[PDB]
C-alpha cells in the first residue's frame, strides 16, 4: 500500500518525496560539470535493478517516463494549468 | 489554517488587510495617507522565498494584493463586487490540498488574472 503511495506520488506529481532509496527512480543532481543547471539533463535517473519483480520493466520504463514527462511539463514547458 | 486561508483569501480578492496579530504575509504601514509603503514579514511566510519560483509566487501574491486595494481604494468603496470579472475566486477550502504543489501557484495566478483584468479596466477607462 506504501508502495503504491510512492508510485502515485510518482505518476501524479513527479515527486521523490521521502522514499528513502526505497523507489526505483532516484532524484540525480551529481553531475560533472556538465549541465549544472540542468538545461540538458532533467537529474533523475531509473535504475534497472531496483524495479520489484511484480512490474514488469515495460511498465517500470512507462512509470518513469510519465514523471519524467509530467516534470518536464511543468518546469520546463511552464504548462502549469494543464499538469495540474 | 481555516483563518489563515481567510485573510489570504481576502488580500488575494478584496486587497483588505484584517491583521490585528501581526501574523500575515504583508501589511501596512502608517497604521494624505496614500504614500504607503508595505513590507513581508520574512518570519510567517508560507514558502521559504529562496529559488525564484517561491519569489515570483510570493511577489505576485504581494501585487494581487498591492493592486486590489490600489482600486479599492480609488473608487472610494469599501469591497470590489464580484461581478467587476469574469474571472471568479473561490475560497480556499481546504489548505493542506492548496500547499499541496502547484495548487497555490494557480490560485494566485488567477487572483492575479483578475486583478490586473479589474486594475487595467479602472486606469484605462477610468
Amino acid at each position: 500500500s506504501l508502495y503504491y503511495e510512492y508510485l502515485m506520488n510518482w505518476l501524479t506529481k513527479g515527486l521523490l518525496r521521502a522514499t528513502y532509496g526505497e523507489f526505483f527512480i532516484a532524484e540525480n543532481t551529481d553531475t560533472n560539470g556538465t549541465d549544472d543547471d540542468f538545461i540538458y539533463h532533467i537529474p533523475i535517473e531509473f535504475n534497472q535493478e531496483r524495479v520489484p519483480a511484480f512490474i514488469p520493466k515495460e511498465l517500470a520504463y512507462k512509470i518513469f517516463m510519465i514523471g519524467k514527462s509530467y516534470i518536464f511539463l511543468e518546469k520546463y514547458c511552464k504548462e502549469v494549468q494543464w499538469t495540474n | 489554517s481555516q483563518d489563515y486561508c481567510t485573510m489570504l483569501y481576502e488580500w488575494l480578492t478584496q486587497g483588505i488587510l484584517n491583521d490585528p496579530y501581526q501574523e500575515f504575509m504583508t501589511y501596512d504601514d502608517l497604521e494624505r495617507a496614500w504614500d504607503t509603503q508595505y513590507f513581508i514579514r520574512k518570519d510567517v511566510l508560507l514558502r521559504d522565498c529562496d529559488s525564484e519560483e517561491d519569489k515570483n509566487l510570493l511577489f505576485k501574491m504581494l501585487r494581487t494584493g498591492i493592486l486590489l486595494k490600489v482600486v479599492r481604494a480609488s473608487l472610494q468603496i469599501p469591497t470590489i463586487p464580484s461581478n467587476s470579472s469574469d474571472i471568479t475566486i473561490q475560497e480556499i477550502n481546504d489548505f493542506a490540498d492548496l500547499m499541496e504543489g502547484s495548487n497555490l501557484e494557480l490560485y494566485v495566478d488567477k487572483c492575479y488574472s483578475r486583478a490586473n483584468e479589474i486594475f487595467l479596466k479602472l486606469f484605462f477607462q477610468g
